[PDB]
């Protein structure tokens, strides 16, 4: 959906689509289906376009309806960006997981740089099952299995809660010890050195402390869990 | 006998967050039955007549508060009691929470979950379900919440009705202009660039305005003066003592 | 009789009670403008985590959210001696996100957690915070809070990142876990070519990369957060025009 | 269901002016 | 005697005659100035019939233009309550764009007037000018009055621009009666490629271009409208310095 | 007896010109031999040791410096006799002198045998042994020297003691505000140019902060005037006559 | 006794003593600062032959050098009536860039001094601060010497300059004695890509290169003069404040 | 001859102190 709204002479003059194949058009949850096609590059490309020497294969689906497990191009298996030559002829094909139930228009569409998206030809999805039931096995380097809709995930909680936790009892404790009103009025009145005194600075020093013992904790813990890691590529 | 009475208060904010629970739910419902295609007839049937009906009830409601506001005005303001003063002073207080209440609601949720939905469809339309909830619904709900609290202080209280104060200024105009500037908004996703990136300039003007919000700041403090001064010394002596 | 009050009891509840809205309505009003200012400025590597890189996240979020955290240091600091002004920002803005990612999107889009998280921002709010109380001057404040405030952004953000930093490999290709949730769960606007992440240079040095971006993050974030305290002054202006 | 948020948009309007008018 | 003058008579003769030469002394001062900003900064959109177009032309003009007539309402009705200082500029404007086009463009280099003449400003001006006379307040005259330029210059051009969008069939390709005005009739400094006209973008939605540009002129015209008009407060200034 | 005492500005002037020669000299005989290889012994060895023992002993002087001077500080500042407040002020330019010879041997000479040293080799780290001489000994030395001269104007002179000098704040900070700024310069050259050349912007905030030492011309004003105040009349009458 | 003094001829020798102390101190903080600026924004013309040329050199270089002197004057002139502000700042920087091409360029990394020779302003500083000292008015100086700043710069520096103009035929090729210079001496990290030197243009003109660099140099010399005078007012404020 | 420049800055240090608390 949204192709229609695009102008009709950027549409047939940027990417021409043909043969293009849905595996299944049903599928269940965990099911894999193929969504195959070729692209022809117009010869006269759009001024108004930028050149396709850096576009992206991407499946336009209403979101993960559906679980991109791999996506080639050119006889290349692309998970980043591609060159895309004018008046050529490329092959593509996704591999798509069914995740989320129901009827699902989906795409075949190449998102081109800052000339923007062109999408093709959609078929209607009809996938059947359980959210629930949707897994996304991946293996690692160490032969070790993940589960990537679930892995991580309470670790990201587990350290980003208790932080938030701990600055609103910060504030909590220095609302409830001074106030607002009345820190106001006395600071007001040329009393400010009655709102802070040595305990109040004692208590924010150590509280620092903490905190900086509590970072270099977690950070060296962090290093002894995944020792080997790696930049994003 | 009362100086603080927190109905009004208790009463718009269960009003406001009950109907952005009910707007949330509708969205949850029909952003994906009727809120994919921009040219189907079930887009017409269940976005655009929010839209329709949204924008003259707004300006409607705007204009009818700041006239109500203005015609019950107090016209010997000057000659107000200290204790009938503080309770104009604490519902322009629960005026200034219902507003920042608002402010949270429509600049911050609906405007990242307009985010999240550009990420997840491709934009066919200037009105999207994200754009009628968060452009034509929220920044024009605060709007109207904010013309509310400003014309109370500058109908009620003596301070804040002789001139004008530039932080209520501020904080009531600079959040609107977010408004106007969906037409930048809709001019940079149009011709200047072409992604969805939301660190885009296009959307600096988003940043610009937002910044007004900490007008707040000053009005708050303008506020706590009149308080000051209304408790007097002895008062005073109570409070730091 | 206290003044407008009839009596001890009345005044203190009085007090009690304005305090509690006043602290409520500042908090929603600085959450809401910090949200827009964060997330139109530095919100696209918040989004993601495949942004959340080792030289343009580490240096854009930080210097971009020192901001209100300083112009809150300097009204709560000012008017009343409050240490939590940073803390104040940083927490409203953290509250907004993560209630934005797991009702909207991860409830309505059905994006995984674990793609959609925010940064960590409080171990540095609660560094400036600490220096301003021990310190009293903004000037020193500008410096050292800034300084740690940039430099500690990496190394409390490390503990939510390094499982996604897993290395795994595909058809012929090395990926990290991070990479994999992206490609998997597919955003149709979102293209691997949009993301300002490093992409390596001739002039990259033997593993100096975080270090030199929190560095030059620490840096801009002193200037930042010196222009933005005056900003936030500016703001809390007491004047009253008499013609608009 | 394409009036559900416009009729209570307009209820609240009401709701709000009768009973912030008393108070 | 009344003053320096010594009778009824001679004092409104005077004042009269003052009157009249304030009035042309303003009028053309205004006018220069304004016509050296317009024409270096929006004119090329403003000379050529084939710049007119639906999106850089009726963005670029009222933006660049509302500037000198927010100015002169400054300095007219703060200092003479006179309603007529966006009328002021626009007409010193056009006036002298017409005279440049009828003797210059036409009379020297003999260019048809139907390739070279100016957008029409006086409608957005008249709003401006009621506006602000109803409200007396430069802010509501700054969003609604410049809401009202940005959207007005379009439909008021439209009489003067129609006729030259009819549609023509050349050797192969279709044309506007613009474009082919300004192929017949040949500027040597004036490639078809400089023009920054619409081309279209992947973009682009379902025929919103023409109001998407009046909005956003309208939106940029209020912020340039309420700098202009402190600018024009600033140049009325009556500061006498010492030492220069 | 002795208003104008020399004998600490002739040590200090000594002793940091003759530690820049020594510096000079060893960089001369060491950078070709250990400097040239990033990754090699030799430069752990003739390079590093520097950089490990320079900072902190920069930090310890500093601390130390104005922990002294804190210390020592006159109570009694505002009643200063003429002839000891003209002393203090004498001293004071002595201090002043002193880091502008500082403020020349680091943010001239070393800055740019750094654009010499740069053209002649191929960059492979942060710290190269020109790095090393400027960003971390010469900009710390001139700002121990900054910080020791506020401070025995701020301890000694009762004009100084009372409020904080803007002109002496800016001229203080300003040029130590480039240390910092080697974060940007790093940053620069390993992402955004891939080219040495001294004008990209990368090293405008080098730039910017220079511009501080103009801070310095509020500076001498300040002491003129209580030069001039201190003079009075008659003895105006002797220089002016 | 005179004030602090016991005698006349204490307090003259004192008056003189604090007097060439405080010309030395003014002298080197004022070099260091210019040469900050200069080098790190006019350096790389200044550095090598190769890019001393007619379009670029004689634009940059008198544009970003009369700041420094505009602000010496500024300083100089209103607080003492003293005219060698502009070759007070001149001077210095001179200096310092002569003892740093002597000393490390040629006797460190051994480079010929034929390739690193700075730029002559001295007599561009002597003509601004004659034309300061004969007016007393520094908006006559940032008019009239700063149009004679930006016009002599190029005139005092062909003599050092013409010398390695001189052409050579070299394997096919026609070279100048400074790019066989540049070409000879090998520097790693300086391409000729690099230098912003002129190459040619469609609308350059029968000549006129130097002429219209050196008038484009004095024009915006004098708001760079306007700027920096103020700049230099500015940096000579005696504001004690209260709050750090 | 690694340690020749560190001495220096230290000697450097320790003299000033020395003389100068001392004038
Ligand atoms: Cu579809
Ligand atoms: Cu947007
Ligand atoms: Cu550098």
């Amino acid at each position: 959906h949204g192709e229609k709204s695009q102008q009709a002479f950027l549409r047939m003059r940027t990417l021409n689509w043909y043969d293009v194949q849905w595996s299944k058009t049903t599928v269940n949850v965990n099911e894999e289906m193929v969504l195959s096609g070729k692209v022809h590059v117009f010869s006269a490309w759009p001024q108004a376009v930028a050149n396709p020497r850096v576009s992206f294969l991407n499946a336009g689906e209403p979101g993960p309806v559906l679980v991109r497990t791999a996506q080639f191009i050119g006889e290349q298996f692309a998970p980043r960006s591609v060159s895309l030559e004018i008046g050529k002829d490329y092959a593509f094909s996704i591999n798509l997981r069914g995740r989320r139930a129901g009827r699902w228009h989906v795409h075949a569409q190449i998102n081109v740089e800052g000339g923007g998206p062109i999408i093709g030809p959609g078929q209607w999805i009809e996938i059947k099952g359980d959210m629930k039931d949707f897994t996304d096995p991946v293996t690692l380097l160490d032969g070790s299995t993940v589960d990537l809709e679930h892995y991580g995930i309470s670790r990201v909680y587990a350290w980003h809660l208790p932080w938030m936790a701990v600055g609103a009892a910060w504030i909590f404790f220095w609302f409830v010890r001074k106030g607002i009103i009345t820190s106001y009025i006395r600071v007001a009145e040329g009393k400010a050195d009655d709102v802070i005194g040595d305990d109040d600075r004692r208590i924010g020093a150590i509280v620092l402390a903490l905190t900086i013992l509590a970072t270099i904790v977690g950070y060296a813990v962090t290093n002894s869990t995944f020792p080997r890691t790696i930049p994003l590529q | 006998e009362s100086v603080v009475d927190l109905r009004g208060m208790w009463i718009g904010l269960v009003l406001l967050n009950v109907f952005y629970l009910i707007v949330r739910i509708y969205e949850q419902v029909f952003g994906w039955r009727a809120g994919l295609d921009s040219f189907a007839p079930e887009f017409q049937t269940y976005w655009m007549s929010i839209l329709w009906t949204e924008i003259p009830l707004e300006l409607v409601s705007g204009l009818g508060l700041a006239g109500y506001l203005w015609k019950t005005r107090d016209r010997n303001v000057d000659a107000v009691t200290p204790r009938e003063e503080m309770r104009r002073l604490v519902v322009l207080v629960q005026w200034l929470v219902v507003y920042g209440i608002a402010i949270y609601w429509g600049a911050s949720f609906f405007t990242e979950q307009d985010g999240t939905w550009h990420m997840t469809v491709i934009r066919d339309t200037d009105f999207t379900p994200s754009h009628i909830i968060e452009f034509y619904m929220s920044y024009p709900i605060y709007s109207v919440i904010a013309v509310g609290a400003f014309f109370y202080a500058k109908t009620r209280i003596p301070y804040f009705a002789h001139g004008y104060s530039l932080a209520f200024l501020i904080v009531a105009i600079g959040p609107f202009m977010i408004i106007p500037n969906v037409g930048l908004n809709e001019w940079g996703h149009t011709f200047w660039f072409m992604e969805e990136l939301f660190v885009a300039p296009l959307h600096w003007g988003f940043v610009f305005f937002g910044w007004m919000a900490l007008g707040v700041f000053g009005v708050v403090l303008q506020i706590l003066m009149r308080i000051h001064a209304l408790v007097g010394k002895e008062g005073v002596k109570l409070l730091t003592e | 009789a206290v003044g407008p009050f009839n009596s001890v009891a009345e005044a203190a509840g009085c007090v009690q009670t304005v305090d509690w809205m006043l602290l409520v309505l500042l908090f929603f009003a600085v959450l809401g403008g910090y949200h827009v200012h964060f997330m139109l400025t530095a919100g696209d590597w918040d989004f993601w985590v495949d942004w959340k890189d080792r030289r343009m996240w580490p240096t854009v979020v930080p210097i971009l959210g020192v901001t209100f955290c300083a112009a809150s240091q300097a009204f709560w600091w000012v008017n009343f001696r409050l240490p939590f002004g940073a803390v104040f920002a940083a927490l409203g803005l953290l509250i907004g996100e993560w209630i934005n990612r797991y009702v909207n999107f991860w409830g309505w889009t059905y994006f995984p957690i674990s793609l959609v998280f925010p940064s960590a921002l409080i171990v540095p709010a609660i560094w400036l915070d600490v220096i301003l109380l021990l310190s009293g001057s903004y000037v020193i404040t500008a410096v050292v809070g800034s300084l740690g405030w940039g430099l500690l952004f990496y190394p409390n953000n490390w503990p939510a990142i390094a499982a996604f930093h897993q290395a795994t490999e595909q058809h012929g290709q090395l990926m990290t876990l991070a990479d994999l949730i992206g490609f998997h769960f597919v955003r149709t606007s979102m293209p691997e070519y949009i993301r300002m992440v490093e992409r390596g240079t001739l002039r990259t040095f033997g593993k100096d990369v975080v270090p030199v971006a929190a560095f030059f993050s620490g840096f801009v974030s002193m200037m930042v957060y010196f222009l933005w305290w005056f900003m936030g002054r500016w703001y809390s202006t007491t004047k009253v025009i008499d013609t608009i | 269901m394409g009036w559900l948020v416009p009729a209570a948009m307009l209820a609240m309007v009401v709701i709000a002016a009768v009973t912030l008018t008393r108070l």
